[PDB]
C-alpha cells in the first residue's frame, strides 16, 4: 500500500481515537492539558475538536469538514469524525494488502447510495402540523443532550421560534440557517418567567430614558419625498489638526444630520434607518417626534431588521404608502426591564430576524437555548419537506449495516469486499455506545445485529442511557432524517477526499 | 553525476503529478502556505501552485506551464512525458551513450512524431462524418455522473452547438461554451430539458401590455431602468439646503417614465432592465407600472445582445439612457413566443437572425440531481468545444502514444546510427501517459499496455486491420475501446504540441551536463 | 489505553498532601510564598491554593474541590480524601478490565441513598447557646491550637447569636473580624459595635 | 502478547509454503544437513529440512506428518489452511473474541463442514483398474508436484499401480517403488513389475524363474592386505587362500541350492573377476552394490534373514519373489525380482532422470501419486479441488454463520474467510491477482455451477468448470485434510504461553 496514504488513515485514526468514546448521551470526559496553565474538562466533542488543532496531518481537511458541519447543523455531528475514522480504518485493511485506491472510492459511493436509499426505507413518519407529537419527540431529542429541567420550557419556546421561520423562503420554502436567528443574552431576573419572543430584540433604542414607545405602525421615511442627501457632509470634508477642531468639525455634520433628524421629528415614523451614524443630541429632541434613530447598520441589518419591520416607507405620519413586506411587524413591545429598556418588536408569518425572551442568572442556560433551536431548525427543515425521520442513536446503523450487506451478497466485483466493509465500519456508533456504556462490546454488538437479521426489526438499537439492547422505538429518543443523511454525507466525502490524497507538497 | 541528480529531481516532480493524471487521477496535497492547504486534482493548479527547489525541476515546470498557456490544457502529460523520457535517457547515458546522442534522438523521434501523427491517424474535422455517434459516446464518457438517460444529451448537443458559427480568422467553426445559456431548473420528471435554438429568460406578469406573450414579427435590443429610490442624484451634499435633494430624485423617476413612455410608443416587445434597481424599487413598480424584468443576467444580457446584432452601447453611451436611443436596436428575430413551458413563465425566442447563440432550461426534479446536471451540461459542451475548436482531432487517450511508440521502435530498428536506442528508448518511455492512465484507472499497466502495444502492432503491420489502429484507454474499464464507436479524444494541435514541448524540455535539461 | 491511571495517581498524590491534617489531632501544613514570607495554615481551601500543585489534573482536582466548598466551607478538606478513596477503589476495579462509567452509576446510585440516608441521621433542635457552642467548638478546634481554641469559640457563638432575627446567611458587614500585632492573645473576644482601623 | 507470538509462528509457516501450494507454486531449493543442495516443490520435504525452533510451528509440523501418515495427498494444505485459521484467529483476538468461543465456533464449523463436504461430492471413481479413469485421476496430484509432466507421469503410476490391486480390499503402497537411472530423459521412465536395480550384478543371465533368493547384506568384503610389523607383508597366499575360499564357498553355495534353492545373491561388498568365472560355471547371479535404504527394503520383503556374512546359503533364508529376472528398457541394464502370484505382486517404476536434484523431486511426485492412488482405492468419491470446494465450504459456512446467531457467528464467518484463502494463495502462486478471482469465483458459486473453479494457466482472472476439465481431488483426502487441519489449529490456538 502506498505509504503516505496509510499515515492519513494513521491520522484520521489517531482523531478519530480522540472523540471516538465522547459520543452518545453517556459520553466519556477528556482531559485539555494547556501548557502554560489551567486545564478544562469537557465532553463535548465539538470543543475539543476546536481546541486540539496541533495536527498536521491532511486530517486539516477533516477538520475544516467538521466544523463546516458544526456551522450548518452543530447538534450530534461529533459523529462523522469517528465514523470516517472507523471507515477509513476498514480502508486501509485492503489498500495496504494490495493496492487499489479507486475501487474503494466507487465501493464508498455506492454504500453512500445505498446508505440514503436504506435510511429513506427503515424511517417511522411523523407530522408537522399537531403538536401533540412534534412536542414529545423534539422535547425528547432535546432532552438527550444537556438538559434536565428546563426541557419543556426552552423546547416550547424554541420550537415556536422556528414555527414562525417556516415559509420564509416562499420558494425553495428553506429557513435560515443563521442570518435571521440571532440571539440576545438578557441577563438575570426571575428565570422561569423566559416565555416566547415571536419578534427580535431591538438593542440600541432606550439608552437615553426617553427615546421612543408603543408605536404600532412600523412607520420609515427615507429621502424621498420629504427628506434628502443635504443632511450628510455638507459643507466640506472632514480635517484632522487637534482634538477640538476634529470634534467640532465632526459634530459640523453631525449638526446638518440633527438639522434633517429635527425635518424627521415633524414626520414621525415609528423607526427610521441610517448607516452612517446618528447625533444623541438631535435624538434628546425626540418626545413629539416618539421616534427611534438605529444607525451604522450593516446591509445585514437594513435586510432583516427591515423586513423584519415590514417597515411603511411613508413620507407623512398621517398616511399608510408603501410597507416592505405589508403589516409585517404586527406589534412592538418595551419590557421596563434593564438599564437598557428591551425594545421587542414583534412580527407575524414572515421572515424575520429572530430573538427569543430569555433570563437567567448564568448564561449556560442563556447560550444552551441557540443549539437547542439549532436541532429544532434541522427537524423543521426535513420534515418540511421529508416529513420523516430516523431512529438514529446507533440503533438504525445496524440496519443500515444489515441491509448494505444484504445488498452486498448479491454484488460482484471486487468493490463488494470494502463495501461490506463500510457496512462494518458503520457498527462504530453503537459499538462505541456500548463500549461507553460499559457493558460488553462484542456480545451486545452480535446480539443487536442478531436480532436486526430477524424481520422488521430495523428500529432495534441500544439506549445509550441504560447500556442495553432494548428497542430504540417507543421509548422516544429519535434523530432527525436530515441530520443522519447529512452525517453520513459528510462521512463518506471524507472519507473520499481523504482516500483521493496520495501524496504532500 | 549532477545530471543524474537533475534526473533524480525530474523524477520526484513527475511522480508528484503522475497520479493526477487522467479525469480519474486522484487529488493531491500540496501547501505553499503555511496557512491553507489545497485539495486539487487538476495538473496545471497542482503545476503552478507547488515549487520544488532544485532546479532542473524549476526548468522542467517552466516549460511546462509554457505549453498550458500556450497551447492551453496539456501540462501535466507534458510533465510525466518529458521526465520519463529523460530518466530513460539517463538509463542510455549509462550504457555511455553520449547526452548529445540522445538529444539527436529526441529531436529526430519528434519529427517523426508529428509527420507521423498528422499523416496517419487523424480525422479531418468531420469526425470521419460520424459526429452523431463519437458525441453519444462523448457525452456518454463526458458524464458518467447522468447514466440513464444518456442519448438525448448527444442529440440536442450535436445540433445545439452546430447552430453556432463565431467569426474569427478566416471564420474558423469555432463555438464557444458561452454560445449556449445553461438554465439551472428542477420540479419536472428527469426525461427531458428543452433547447432553446436561441435564449430564454423570465419577465413580469400581468404588466404585459405589450405583445411580447404572443408572435413578435420584429423584436428590439433595448434595456430599460425605472427607479424612485434615489438611482440617479445629479446634484450632490456639497451645500446643505435642507430642501434641496429630493426633488432632483423624484424628477429623474419621472423624466424616466419619460423616458419609458418614447421606449414604449416604439414598441417592439424587447424590454431588459438592467442592473442597480434596488429591491424597494423591485416591490414599488409592481404596482406603481413597470415594463421591467427581475434583473436577469447581466452575462446573459451581453450574450443576447451578441444574439441579436445589437448592443445598446452602440446607440447609447451607457446601460441607463438619458438621450433618445436610436433605431440601432431595432432586433431582429424571427420569432419570440411566451409560453407555460416546463411548467414556469419563461421567454421563448427563436434563432435570431444575424449572430446568434442557444440556451437550454432544464427539466429537473430536485436541486442537487439538477445541480449535478447543470455540472455535466457544462462539461459536454466544453468538451465538445474542445473537439470541434480544434479543427484537428487526433485518437485521444494511450492510442496515439503505442501507436506512435510501436512506430518508433521500428523507426529505430531501420535508422542505423549512433542515436539508434535513442529513437527506440524515446519510443518505449512515451508508453509512460497509457502505464499512468492505466494505473489510475486501477488496472494493471502490464496487461492494459500490453493490448494497446498488441493491437497497433497487428493493425500498422497488416493493413486488413486499419480500423485498429483506434483503441486506446483513458478511464477504468475491462477492455480498452476503440475510438469509433466510443468517443475520448485529444485535439491533435495540443497533443503534437505538448509532445513537442515535451521534447524540447527534456533536451534543455540533458543539455545542461556539469 | 488506561491513561486515567495517571489521573488516579494525581487524585493519590493531593490525598496524601491533604491527608495527616483532619481532625484536631491533626497536624498541619506551611505555605511557603515566592516572597519567602510564612504562612501556617490546616484548613484545605487555602491548601488547594498551594500554586506549587505540582500536576496539572491535581490542580483541577484543587480549583474544583474550592469551588464547590466555597458554597458551605466546612466541608472542604474531607472532599479530597473522599473522592482519593473513590479512585483508589476505581482502581481497584478498573485493574480488572472493569469499565469506569458504570462505577460512576454505582457512585450516582450511592449519593442517591446516602442523601436520604443522611436526612435522617441529622438531628433538628432549636440552636441554644450550649449546642452552639459544642458545635463551634468543634467546627473550630480541627483548625486551631487546642488551648486557643474555645476562647475564639465563645466569640464566634457570640457573634452569631447577635443575629438570630432572621435567617439570612453570614455576612461580613454585622462581624468584621479585625486584627492587630501584640505579644499575646489574651482573651481575644468580640467587641459588640463596630471597631475602627 | 504471548498468544500473538505463538501465532505468528505459524503465520511465517503459512507464508513459506503458500508459495509452494499447487501447480505453478514457486520452487524453493532447501540445504541438507551436509550441505546438500536440491529445488524442491514438496512442502513435506520442505519442512523435513527446515527447522522449527518455535513449538507452534513444530505443531503444525506434526499436523503435516499425521497427514502424511494418513493420506499423503494434500499434506501442504494443512499447513497454508491452519495458517489462515490462525490468521483469521487473531483477527477475532483483536476484535476482541474470547479463546474458547473462537474454539467453539471452529469446532462447530469443521463438523457442519464435514457432513457438507460429501454433499459437495460431484461423482467418483467408478471404474478402476482402467487406465482411461484412473489416469486423470492420478494427473491432479501429478499436476500437484510437476507440472510440465501432466499426462505421462500420471499414465504409468495408472498402468502401475492397476497391477497392484488384485484384491480388491486393498493394497499396501510400498509396493510401488522407485528406482534410480542417472543421466537419461524423463520421458524414457517406463513401469515394470518386481523390484529393479541399474547396477551391474555378476554372472551370465540365467534368471531362473524358481531362484529362491539367498539373502545377504555385504557377504563379502573389500581388499585388505596384512603387515608383518609396521611394514606390509611380503606374500601371496593370503590372496590365493582368499579366492580359493571364495570358490569352495560358492561351490558349497551350489550345494546348497538343495536347501536355499539360490540362483541369485545379493551384496553390498565388492567382488572381483575371480568370482565372475566362478559365477558362470556355477550359473548364479550377484548384484555387487546397493544402497542401504534397497538394501534393507529388500530384507523386509523378501521375507528372508539377511546379514553380512561369508557364508553359503542356508536354509532361513527363503526368497519371496523366487521368479527373478533382468531387463534393459531405457538403455540400461536392471535386475528383476519378481513374483506370479496376485498377492502383494509388487511393481516399480524404473524412473529415468538426467538431474538427481529433479530425479528426487519426482521421487516426491510419484510418491504422492501412489498416496493418491491409496485415498482412491480407500474410498472412490471426488471432489472439485482447485478452490472450487475451497470456496464452495466457504459460502456454506458463510450461509451458516449469516443464519447461526451467538457469539461463535464471528468464528464461523472467519472460518468461512480461512476456505476463502486457500484459492487466493493458489492465485498467488500462479501469478494473478487474488482479489479479483476470488470475486468472481465466489459471485460464480452463488447460483447454478456448484464445481466450477480459477483457471491457474491464464493471465487475465479466470474462472473454469472443473468436471470438464478433469483436475478433481480426493474426498476422504481432504476430508482428512480439514480435520486435521482445524485439530491442530485449536490445538495450537489453545495454548497460552510456552514453559521453558
Ligand atoms: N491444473 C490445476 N488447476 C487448478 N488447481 C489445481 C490444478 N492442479 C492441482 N490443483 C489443485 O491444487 C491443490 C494443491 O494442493 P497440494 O498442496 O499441492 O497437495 P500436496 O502437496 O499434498 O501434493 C491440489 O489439492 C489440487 O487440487
Amino acid at each position: 500500500g502506498r505509504k503516505v496514504q496509510s499515515g492519513n488513515i494513521n491520522a484520521a485514526k489517531t482523531i478519530a481515537d480522540i472523540i471516538r468514546t465522547c459520543l452518545g448521551p453517556k459520553s466519556m470526559m477528556k482531559m485539555l492539558l494547556d501548557p502554560m496553565g489551567g486545564i478544562v474538562m469537557t465532553n463535548d466533542g465539538n470543543a475539543i475538536l476546536r481546541e486540539i488543532q496541533v495536527q498536521h496531518p491532511a486530517a486539516k481537511s477533516m477538520i475544516e469538514i467538521s466544523r463546516t458541519q458544526d456551522e450548518e447543523v452543530g447538534d450530534g455531528t461529533t459523529s462523522v469524525i469517528i465514523l470516517a475514522g472507523e471507515m477509513l480504518s476498514v480502508a486501509e485493511h485492503f489498500l495496504e494488502q494490495q493496492m487499489h485506491p479507486t475501487v474503494v472510492i466507487s465501493a464508498y459511493r455506492k454504500a453512500l447510495d445505498d446508505m440514503i436509499s436504506t435510511l429513506k426505507k427503515i424511517s417511522i413518519p411523523v407530522d408537522i402540523s399537531d403538536s401533540d407529537m412534534m412536542l414529545n419527540i423534539i422535547n425528547s431529542s432535546i432532552t438527550t443532550k444537556a438538559i434536565s429541567r428546563w426541557s419543556s420550557l426552552a423546547c416550547n419556546i424554541a420550537l415556536d421560534a422556528v414555527k414562525m421561520v417556516q415559509f420564509e423562503e416562499n420558494g425553495r420554502k428553506e429557513i435560515d440557517i443563521k442570518k435571521y436567528a440571532r440571539v440576545e443574552k438578557i441577563p438575570g431576573g426571575i428565570i422561569e418567567d423566559s416565555c416566547v419572543l415571536r419578534g427580535v430584540m431591538i438593542n440600541k433604542d432606550v439608552t437615553h430614558p426617553r427615546m421612543r414607545r408603543y408605536i404600532k405602525n412600523p412607520r420609515i421615511v427615507l429621502l424621498d419625498s420629504s427628506l434628502e442627501y443635504k443632511k450628510g457632509e455638507s459643507q466640506t470634508d472632514i480635517e484632522i489638526t487637534r482634538e477640538e477642531d476634529f470634534t467640532r468639525i465632526l459634530q459640523m455634520e453631525e449638526e446638518y444630520i440633527q438639522q434633517l433628524c429635527e425635518d424627521i421629528i415633524q414626520l414621525k415614523p415609528d423607526v427610521v434607518i441610517t448607516e452612517k451614524g446618528i447625533s444623541d443630541l438631535a435624538q434628546h429632541y425626540l418626545m413629539r417626534a416618539n421616534i427611534t434613530a438605529i444607525r451604522r447598520v450593516r446591509k445585514t441589518d437594513n435586510n432583516r431588521i427591515a423586513r423584519a419591520c415590514g417597515a411603511r416607507i411613508v413620507s407623512r405620519p398621517e398616511e399608510l404608502r408603501e410597507d416592505d413586506v405589508g403589516t409585517g411587524a404586527g406589534l412592538l413591545e418595551i419590557k421596563k426591564i434593564g438599564d437598557e429598556y428591551f425594545t421587542f418588536i414583534t412580527d407575524c408569518k414572515d421572515p424575520k430576524a429572530c430573538t427569543i425572551l430569555l433570563r437567567g442568572a448564568s448564561k449556560e442556560i442563556l447560550s444552551e437555548v441557540e443549539r437547542n433551536l439549532q436541532d429544532a431548525m434541522q427537524v423543521c427543515r426535513n420534515v418540511l419537506l421529508d416529513p420523516q425521520l430516523v431512529p438514529g442513536g446507533g440503533a438504525s446503523e445496524m440496519a443500515v449495516a444489515h441491509a448494505l450487506t444484504e445488498k452486498s451478497k448479491a454484488m460482484t466485483g471486487v468493490e463488494q469486499w470494502p463495501y461490506r466493509a463500510v457496512a462494518q465500519a458503520l457498527e462504530v456508533i453503537p459499538r462505541t455506545l456500548i463500549q461507553n456504556c460499559g457493558a460488553s462490546t462484542i456480545r451486545l454488538l452480535t446480539s443487536l445485529r442478531a436480532k436486526h437479521t430477524q424481520e422488521n426489526c430495523e428500529t432495534w438499537g441500544v439506549n445509550g442511557e441504560t447500556g442495553t439492547l432494548v428497542d430504540m422505538k417507543e421509548l422516544g429518543i429519535w434523530e432527525p432524517l436530515a441530520v443522519k443523511l447529512q452525517t453520513y454525507k459528510t462521512a463518506v466525502e471524507t472519507a473520499v477526499l481523504l482516500l483521493r490524497i496520495d501524496d504532500i507538497v | 553525476t549532477i545530471r543524474s541528480q537533475n534526473v533524480m529531481a525530474a523524477a520526484s516532480i513527475a511522480n508528484i503529478v503522475k497520479s493526477s493524471l487522467g479525469p480519474v487521477g486522484l487529488d493531491k496535497m500540496l501547501v505553499d502556505d503555511i496557512g491553507d492547504v489545497t485539495i486539487t486534482n487538476d495538473g496545471a493548479t497542482i503545476l503552478k501552485l507547488l515549487e520544488v527547489e532544485h532546479p532542473a525541476a524549476k526548468v522542467l515546470c517552466e516549460l511546462a506551464d509554457l505549453q498550458d498557456k500556450e497551447v492551453g490544457d496539456g501540462t501535466t502529460s507534458v510533465v510525466i512525458i518529458a521526465a520519463e523520457l529523460l530518466k530513460n535517457a539517463d538509463e542510455l547515458v549509462k550504457q555511455k551513450i553520449h547526452p548529445t546522442s540522445v538529444i539527436s534522438g529526441y529531436r529526430l523521434a519528434c519529427k517523426e512524431a508529428v509527420r507521423y501523427i498528422n499523416e496517419n491517424l487523424i480525422v479531418n474535422t468531420d469526425e470521419l462524418g460520424r459526429d452523431c455517434l463519437i458525441n453519444a459516446a462523448k457525452t456518454s464518457m463526458s458524464s458518467k455522473i447522468i447514466g440513464i438517460n444518456g442519448d438525448f444529451f448527444a442529440n440536442m448537443v450535436v445540433d445545439a452547438v452546430l447552430a453556432i458559427k463565431y467569426t474569427d480568422i478566416r471564420g474558423q467553426p469555432r463555438y464557444p461554451v458561452n454560445s449556449v445559456n445553461i438554465l439551472k431548473a428542477h420540479g419536472r420528471s428527469q426525461m427531458e430539458s428543452m433547447l432553446i435554438s436561441g435564449y430564454a429568460l423570465n419577465c413580469v406578469v400581468g404588466s404585459q401590455g405589450m405583445p411580447k406573450r404572443i408572435v413578435n414579427a420584429k423584436i428590439a435590443c433595448l434595456d430599460f431602468s425605472l427607479q424612485k429610490t434615489k438611482m440617479k442624484l445629479g446634484v450632490q451634499v456639497v451645500i446643505t439646503d435642507p430642501e434641496k435633494l429630493d426633488q432632483i430624485r423624484q424628477r429623474e423617476s419621472d423624466i424616466t417614465k419619460e423616458r419609458i413612455q418614447k421606449i414604449l410608443a416604439t414598441g417592439a416587445n424587447v424590454i431588459l432592465t438592467t442592473g442597480g434597481i434596488d429591491d424597494m424599487c423591485l416591490k414599488y413598480f409592481v404596482e406603481a407600472g413597470a415594463m421591467a424584468v427581475r434583473r436577469v443576467l447581466k452575462r446573459d444580457l451581453k450574450r443576447i445582445a451578441k444574439a441579436s446584432g445589437a448592443t445598446i452601447l452602440s446607440t447609447l453611451a451607457n446601460l441607463e439612457g438619458e438621450e433618445t436611443f436610436e433605431a440601432a436596436m431595432l432586433g431582429q428575430a424571427e420569432e419570440v413566443v411566451q409560453e407555460r413551458i416546463c411548467d414556469d413563465e419563461l421567454i421563448l425566442i427563436k434563432n435570431t437572425k444575424a449572430r446568434t447563440s442557444a440556451s437550454i432550461i432544464l427539466r429537473g426534479a430536485n436541486d442537487f440531481m439538477c445541480d449535478e446536471m447543470e455540472r455535466s451540461l457544462h462539461d459536454a459542451l466544453c468538451v465538445v468545444k474542445r473537439v470541434l475548436e480544434s479543427k484537428s482531432v487526433v485518437p485521444g487517450g494511450g492510442a496515439v502514444e503505442a501507436a506512435l511508440s510501436i512506430y518508433l521502435e521500428n523507426y529505430a530498428t531501420s535508422m542505423g546510427s549512433r542515436e539508434q536506442l535513442a529513437i527506440a528508448e524515446f519510443a518505449r518511455s512515451l508508453l509512460v501517459i497509457p502505464n499512468t492512465l492505466a494505473v489510475n484507472a486501477a488496472q494493471d499497466s502490464t496487461d492494459l499496455v500490453a493490448k494497446l502495444r498488441a493491437f497497433h502492432n497487428e493493425a500498422q503491420v497488416n493493413p486488413e486491420r486499419k480500423n485498429l489502429k483506434w483503441i486506446g484507454l483513458d478511464l477504468s474499464n475491462g477492455k480498452p475501446r476503440d475510438n469509433k464507436q466510443a468517443g475520448v479524444f485529444e485535439p491533435t494541435i495540443v497533443k503534437v504540441k505538448s509532445l513537442k514541448f515535451a521534447t524540447e524540455a527534456a533536451i534543455t535539461i540533458l543539455r545542461i551536463d556539469d | 489505553q488506561a491513561a486515567l491511571a495517571v489521573n488516579i495517581s494525581a487524585a493519590r498524590g493531593l490525598q496524601d498532601v491533604l491527608r495527616t491534617n483532619l481532625g484536631p489531632k491533626g497536624t498541619m501544613k506551611m505555605l511557603v510564598s515566592g516572597a519567602g514570607d510564612i504562612k501556617l495554615t490546616k484548613d484545605g481551601n487555602v491548601l488547594l491554593h498551594e500554586m506549587q500543585i505540582q500536576h496539572p489534573t491535581a490542580s483541577l482536582i484543587a480549583k474544583v474541590a474550592t469551588a464547590q466548598d466555597d458554597i458551605t466551607g466546612d466541608g472542604t478538606t474531607s472532599n479530597v480524601l473522599i473522592i482519593g478513596e473513590l479512585l483508589k477503589q476505581a482502581d481497584l476495579y478498573i485493574s480488572e478490565g472493569l469499565h469506569p462509567r458504570i462505577i460512576t452509576e454505582g457512585f450516582e446510585a450511592a449519593k442517591e441513598k446516602a442523601l436520604q440516608f443522611l436526612e435522617e441521621v441529622k438531628v433538628s433542635r432549636e440552636m441554644d447557646r450550649e449546642t452552639l457552642i459544642d458545635v463551634a467548638r468543634t467546627s473550630l478546634r480541627t483548625k486551631v491550637h487546642a488551648e486557643l481554641a474555645d476562647v475564639l469559640t465563645e466569640a464566634v457563638v457570640d457573634s452569631i447569636l447577635a443575629i438570630k432575627k432572621q435567617d439570612e446567611p453570614i455576612d461580613l458587614f454585622m462581624i468584621e473580624i479585625m486584627e492587630m500585632k501584640h505579644k499575646s492573645e489574651t482573651d481575644t473576644s468580640l467587641i459588640r459595635g463596630l471597631v475602627l482601623d | 502478547e504471548a498468544v500473538y507470538r505463538n501465532i505468528q509462528a505459524c503465520k511465517e509457516l503459512a507464508q513459506t509454503t503458500r508459495t509452494a501450494y499447487g501447480p505453478n507454486g514457486m520452487n524453493k531449493m532447501v540445504i541438507n544437513h551436509l550441505e546438500k543442495l536440491f529445488v524442491t516443490n514438496d512442502a513435506a520435504t520442505i519442512l523435513r529440512e527446515l527447522e522449527v525452533q518455535h513449538p507452534a510451528a513444530k505443531m503444525i509440523v506434526m499436523a503435516s506428518h499425521m497427514q502424511e501418515q494418513e493420506v499423503g495427498d494434500g499434506t501442504n494444505f494443512v499447513l497454508v489452511f491452519a495458517g489462515a485459521l490462525l490468521e483469521l484467529a487473531e483477527e477475532l483476538l483483536r476484535i476482541g473474541l474470547s479463546v474458547s468461543e473462537v474454539i467453539e465456533g471452529y469446532e462447530i464449523a469443521c463438523r457442519k463442514a464435514h457432513e457438507i463436504l460429501p454433499n459437495l461430492v460431484c461423482c467418483s471413481a467408478k471404474n478402476l483398474r482402467d487406465i482411461d479413469e484412473v489416469s486423470s485421476l492420478l494427473r491432479t496430484s501429478i499436476m500437484s508436484k510437476q507440472y510440465g509432466n501432466e499426462v505421462f507421469l500420471a499414465k504409468l503410476i495408472a498402468q502401475a499401480c492397476v497391477s497392484i490391486f488384485p484384491d480388491s480390499g486393498h493394497f499396501n503402497v510400498d509396493n510401488i517403488r522407485v528406482c534410480k537411472i542417472l543421466g537419461s530423459g524423463i520421458s524414457s521412465s517406463s513401469v515394470l513389475h518386481g523390484m529393479v536395480f541399474k547396477k551391474e550384478t555378476e554372472g551370465d543371465v540365467t534368471s531362473v524363474k524358481d531362484a529362491k533368493i539367498a539373502v545377504y547384506s555385504c557377504p563379502f568384503d573389500g581388499m585388505i592386505t596384512e603387515t608383518k610389523g609396521t611394514v606390509l607383508i611380503k606374500t601371496a597366499e593370503e590372496l590365493m587362500n582368499f579366492s580359493k575360499g571364495e570358490e569352495n564357498l560358492m561351490d558349497a553355495q551350489v550345494k546348497a541350492i538343495a536347501d536355499t534353492g539360490a540362483n541369485v545373491v545379493v551384496t553390498g561388498g565388492k567382488v572381483a573377476d575371480m568370482a565372475l568365472h566362478y559365477a558362470n560355471k556355477y550359473n548364479i547371479m550377484l548384484v555387487r552394490l546397493n544402497s542401504k535404504w534397497d538394501l534393507r527394503r529388500l530384507c523386509k520383503t523378501v521375507g528372508a534373514t539377511a546379514l553380512p556374512r561369508l557364508t553359503p546359503p542356508v536354509l532361513e533364508e527363503m526368497g519371496h519373489c523366487d521368479s527373478v529376472y533382468l531387463s534393459e528398457v531405457g538403455d540400461t541394464q536392471v535386475v528383476v525380482f519378481k513374483h506370479e502370484k496376485e498377492d502383494g505382486a509388487i511393481s516399480t517404476i524404473v524412473l529415468r532422470g538426467s538431474t538427481d536434484n529433479l530425479m528426487d523431486d519426482i521421487e516426491r511426485a510419484v510418491d504422492d501419486g501412489v498416496n493418491t492412488f491409496k485415498v482412491l482405492t480407500r474410498d472412490k468419491r471426488l471432489v472439485p479441488g482447485g478452490g472450487a470446494t475451497e470456496i464452495e465450504l466457504a459460502k456454506q459456512i458463510t450461509s451458516y454463520g449469516e443464519t447461526c446467531p451467538g457469539l461463535e457467528q464471528y468464528a464461523i464467518k472467519k472460518f468461512a474467510e480461512a476456505f476463502e484463502a486457500i484459492p487466493r494463495a493458489l492465485a498467488e502462486n500462479s501469478g494473478v491477482k487474488a482479489n479479483e478471482v476470488i470475486s468472481k469465483l465466489y459471485a460464480v458459486h452463488q447460483e447454478g455451477n456448484k464445481n466450477v473453479g480459477l483457471d491457474i494457466e491464464a493471465e487475465v482472472p479466470a474462472v473454469k468448470d472443473m468436471l470438464e476439465a478433469g483436475i478433481l481431488d480426493t474426498y476422504l483426502g481432504k476430508y482428512w485434510a480439514i480435520k486435521l487441519a482445524t485439530n491442530a489449529a485449536v490445538t495450537v490456538l489453545r495454548v497460552d504461553q510456552i514453559i521453558m
